[PDB]
C-alpha cells in the first residue's frame, strides 16, 4: 500500500523561497529514489530532480541546478524540495513521485496528489460564494439546474462539493478564471424536477489559502 | 539531455477505434536488453499514472488495450479499443540518460455523435445583490462538438465586457463539453437593463439557443 503524501498550497512572494514536503509510506523508504514533477498550469510535466535517501545522494536537471534543493528524512520518511529566488515562472504544480527497479525502467509507478505553489505579490483573498437558483419561467421541467458562483478569490486552489460530497451526479465544476488578479470559478448540478426544493441542496466550498468551509443552501426564489 | 518529441501533439478518435502515439528519442535509450521508456496517462486534476513501463509492460493494473511497443528511438503508444474514460494527455519518459525527461504530451480525445447543449440562466443572487455586486450565470452543458459561440445580449445590445468564460475538459463518460459563461455589473447598472439573454451558436441548431430572462 504505497502513498506519498504532499503537502498543502503555497503562497510566497518573489524572490523568496518555499519547501513543500512528500511523505511516503508502504515500502523500505531509504532504497528508491524519490523524484519532484513539475507542472505549470495547462502546460507539460517537467523533471526536476531526484534523490536517494540511504546516502543522501541527489541528481538535478541542469535547468533546475541552483534553484531546487532535495533533502531527505529518516526518521519521517519524508522528502523535502527548496525553491529559491522564486520568480512567477516557478508558480505550478509539483509532484513527488518514488522511481521503480532497473527491470521496471525506473519508472515513477507511485505519485503523490500534488503541491500547488503560487508565486505573487498578490495577498490571499478569501471567495464569496453566491447560490444560483432557477428562474420561475422554467416550469421546472424534466430535470432542474442548480448553480454555485465562486468569484473574487486569491490565490488557488478551492475545492467545491454538493452535498457534502453525497451529490456528485450530474455535477459540471468549471475551472477557474482569473480576471483582474481574482480568480472566479463556477460549478452546476442538475437533479431530477421532484428533487428539488423537496431535498436539499448546498454547495461546499473550501478555500484553503484563508482557512474558509463555506455553505451556502440552494433556496427558490421568492 | 535526452530530448523526447511525441507525435501527434493532439487526436480525436472514434469509439472503439485504435490511438497510435508515437515517441522519438535524440538518443538511444536501451541499454543492457532493456528500453528506458516509460509512458504516462494524466486526466485533468489527477497526477500522471503509470502506463507503460520499459516499453511494453503494462502498469499496475493497465488493460491490455494499451500496448507500448519499441526499442532504441522510436516507440509508439497504442490505445484499442479506445473507451471513453481514456480521453487524456499521454506522455512518454526516459530514465536513460543522467538527466530525466518527459515528452511534450499527446492530447487524446473521444469523437461521439452530436449532443445540443443543455442551457440555464441565473440571474443575481439575493447575497450578491445586496453586497452591491451583480453577476449572471450561463451553463452550456453536455455538448458535442466543442466548437460553441457564446453572447450576451442586454437589451438587444451585445455585452462583451465583464464576461469570464471557462470549458471543461471532455467528460471521461459520456464524451461531451460544457462551457459556464458569467456576465458581471455593477448593481447599479444590472438594475438599468431589462432584459437579459444567454445566446448560443451550435451546429445541433439551425437558431440561436436563447435563455433569457426580464426584469420587471
Amino acid at each position: 500500500q504505497v502513498q506519498l503524501q504532499q503537502s498543502g498550497p503555497e503562497l510566497v512572494k518573489l524572490g523568496a523561497s518555499v519547501r513543500i514536503s512528500c511523505k511516503a509510506s508502504g515500502y523500505r523508504f531509504s532504497y528508491s529514489w524519490m523524484n519532484w514533477v513539475k507542472q505549470r498550469p495547462g502546460k507539460g510535466l517537467e523533471w526536476i530532480g531526484r534523490i536517494y535517501p540511504g546516502d543522501g545522494d541527489t541528481k538535478y536537471s541542469g535547468k533546475f541546478k541552483g534553484k531546487a534543493t532535495l533533502t531527505a528524512d529518516k526518521s519521517s520518511s519524508t522528502v523535502y524540495m527548496q525553491l529559491s529566488s522564486l520568480t512567477s515562472e516557478d508558480s505550478a504544480v509539483y509532484f513527488c513521485a518514488r522511481s521503480a527497479y532497473g527491470s521496471e525502467g525506473f519508472a515513477m509507478d507511485y505519485w503523490g496528489q500534488g503541491t500547488s505553489v503560487t508565486v505573487s505579490s498578490a495577498k490571499t483573498t478569501a471567495p464569496s460564494v453566491f447560490p444560483l437558483a432557477p428562474v420561475c419561467g422554467d416550469t421546472t421541467g424534466s430535470s432542474v439546474t442548480l448553480g454555485c458562483l465562486v468569484k473574487g478569490y486569491f490565490p488557488e486552489p478551492v475545492t467545491l462539493t454538493w452535498n457534502s460530497g453525497s451529490l456528485s451526479s450530474g455535477v459540471h465544476t468549471f475551472p477557474a478564471v482569473l480576471q483582474s488578479g481574482l480568480y472566479t470559478l463556477s460549478s452546476s448540478v442538475t437533479v431530477t424536477s421532484s428533487t428539488w426544493p423537496s431535498q436539499s441542496i448546498t454547495c461546499n466550498v473550501a478555500h484553503p489559502a484563508s482557512s474558509t468551509k463555506v455553505d451556502k443552501k440552494l433556496v427558490p426564489r421568492g | 539531455d535526452i530530448v523526447l518529441t511525441q507525435s501527434p501533439a493532439s487526436l480525436a478518435v472514434s469509439l472503439g477505434q485504435r490511438a497510435t502515439i508515437s515517441c522519438r528519442a535524440s538518443e538511444s535509450v536501451d541499454n543492457y536488453g532493456i528500453s528506458f521508456l516509460n509512458w504516462f496517462q494524466q486526466k485533468p486534476g489527477q497526477p500522471p499514472k503509470l502506463l507503460i513501463y520499459a516499453a511494453s509492460n503494462q502498469g499496475s493494473g493497465v488493460p491490455a488495450r494499451f500496448s507500448g511497443s519499441g526499442s532504441g528511438t522510436y516507440f509508439s503508444l497504442n490505445i484499442h479499443p479506445m473507451e471513453e474514460d481514456d480521453t487524456a494527455v499521454y506522455f512518454c519518459q526516459q530514465t536513460k540518460g543522467v538527466s530525466w525527461t518527459f515528452g511534450g504530451g499527446t492530447k487524446v480525445e473521444i469523437k461521439r455523435a452530436d449532443a445540443a447543449p443543455t442551457v440555464s440562466v441565473f440571474p443575481p443572487s439575493s447575497e450578491q445583490l445586496t453586497s452591491g455586486g451583480a453577476s449572471v450565470v450561463c451553463f452550456l452543458n453536455n455538448f458535442y462538438p466543442r466548437d460553441i459561440n457564446v453572447k450576451w445580449k442586454i437589451d438587444g445590445s451585445e455585452r462583451q465586457n465583464g464576461v469570464l468564460n471557462s470549458w471543461t475538459d471532455q467528460d471521461s463518460k459520456d464524451s461531451t463539453y460544457s462551457m459556464s459563461s458569467t456576465l458581471t455589473l455593477t448593481k447599479d447598472e444590472y438594475e438599468r437593463h431589462n432584459s437579459y439573454t444567454c445566446e448560443a451558436t451550435h451546429k445541433t441548431s439551425t437558431s440561436p439557443i436563447v435563455k433569457s430572462f426580464n426584469r420587471g
